């Protein structure tokens, strides 16, 4: 019986794609944290949602891919741009195929990450049901 | 027809009117039509244990209010000025057959998000009774 | 047939460093895991489990959130600032429990957390996949 969930944060992170580097929780490992990609398993409705804290100016997006194809998405931005502590934070249903990538990207001219030990930032994942 | 499961989405750069239930008028995933974006309620066919969340940006005052058959269950707000910010909020609750959920505004009503920043309501069955 | 998820509201007294963090009010509560009394949820189902907040806040908030069972460690703390306004925040996590573990949220010296009608804060977890 298929267990796919995931959260992983941002610690030691190493391009437009936020890698979250430390895993939290990965049951069938379907999450990448030399990427920052899920890689779906199980065909069927996965809930995805990030809480992302920034200083300056940050806009994400929830992107998947199907076949390499690249398929955008919706995003969610903090603007506020005043040097404190903001979560930036989005989630969508997706329905996903076997071979199906999900990841979180930033707006190139927009995406600064807190980057430290004072807070974190997640990236969370899991199986609503198959088919 | 026997799960439930939506993301729904609000594509206009127009905010809703102050005082009234918030439609989103697009779809993502709504594969029993439990979401109806013609009248901007969920209703519920399948019961038992559902969770209910959204994300919506702002670049005004924005109170977003979540309703369950009628009664006013949770209120998230968050102020700002001229910049955009993401107001969330959610809940898990155990729905009987025909029962409605929708969220609303009051006197702080803003939607209007910046370019790339979108407002997005979610829900799906966990476990059926 | 393991159907577990609560969600709780705070309506409740200034928080000090370190508190556990009390929802007070339930609106959810199937299997009676959470314990509104002392704002914990104990796992009785060893499992895989999604645990949410939101917090209404109207200045500077960081929450830790805490797994264990007797002396409890923070997986994470989130934090959002806000000067002279009103914010709501969030933050998400799935967890892997074992019997009599328990999670919770817990305070901080930044500790402006709102909890009335008309700006709500609430602590939500439900079970994933049990095992
Ligand atoms: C072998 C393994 O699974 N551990 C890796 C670690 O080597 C690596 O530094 C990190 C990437 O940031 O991701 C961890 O999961
Ligand atoms: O009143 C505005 C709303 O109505 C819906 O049809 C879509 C839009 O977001
Ligand atoms: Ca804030």
């Amino acid at each position: 019986q298929p267990r796919p969930a995931f959260s992983a944060i941002r610690r030691n992170p190493p391009g437009n794609v936020v890698i979250f580097d430390t895993v939290i929780t990965n049951q069938e490992e379907p999450y990448q944290n030399h990427s920052g990609r899920f890689v779906c398993t199980v065909p069927g409705y996965y809930y995805f949602t990030f809480q992302v804290l920034s200083q300056w100016e940050i806009c994400l997006s929830i992107v998947s891919s199907s076949r390499g194809q690249v398929r955008r998405s919706l995003g969610f931005c903090d603007t506020t741009n005043k040097g404190l502590f903001q979560v930036v934070s989005g989630g969508m249903v997706l329905q996903l195929q076997q071979g199906d990538q999900v990841w979180v990207e930033k707006d190139p001219k927009k995406g600064h990450i807190y980057q430290g030990s004072e807070a974190d930032s997640v990236f969370s994942g899991f199986l609503i049901f198959p088919s | 027809k026997f799960q439930s499961v939506f993301t729904v989405t609000r594509q206009t750069h127009q905010p809703p009117a102050p005082n009234s239930l918030i439609r989103f008028n697009a779809v993502l995933t709504n594969p029993q039509g439990d979401y109806d974006t013609s009248t901007g309620k969920f209703t519920c066919k399948v019961p038992g244990l559902y969770y209910f969340v959204y994300h919506a940006s702002h670049t005004a005052n924005l109170c977003v209010l979540l309703y369950r058959s009628g009664v006013k269950v949770v209120t998230f707000c968050g102020h700002t000025s001229k910049t955009n910010q993401v107001n969330s909020g959610g809940v898990l609750l155990r729905l009987q057959v025909g029962e409605e959920v929708w969220l609303a505004v009051n006197d702080y009503y803003d939607m209007v998000g910046i370019q790339g920043s979108d407002s997005v309501f979610s829900g799906f069955l966990l476990f059926p009774d | 047939t393991q159907k577990i998820a609560f969600s709780a509201t705070r309506t409740i007294v200034p928080l000090r460093r370190d508190q556990t963090i009390r929802f007070d009010h339930v609106i959810t509560n199937m299997n009676n895991n959470y314990e509104p009394r002392s704002g914990k949820f104990t796992c009785k189902v060893p499992g895989l489990y999604y645990f949410t907040y939101h917090a209404s806040s109207r200045g500077n908030l960081c929450v830790n959130l805490m797994r264990g069972r007797e002396r409890a460690q923070k997986v994470v703390t989130f934090c959002d600032y806000a000067y002279n306004t009103f914010q709501v925040t969030t933050g998400g996590m799935v967890l892997k429990l074992e019997q009599g573990e328990n999670v919770f949220l817990q305070a901080t010296d930044k500790n402006s957390l709102l909890g009335m009608e008309g700006a709500n804060s609430i602590f939500s977890g439900f079970l994933l996949f049990p095992d």
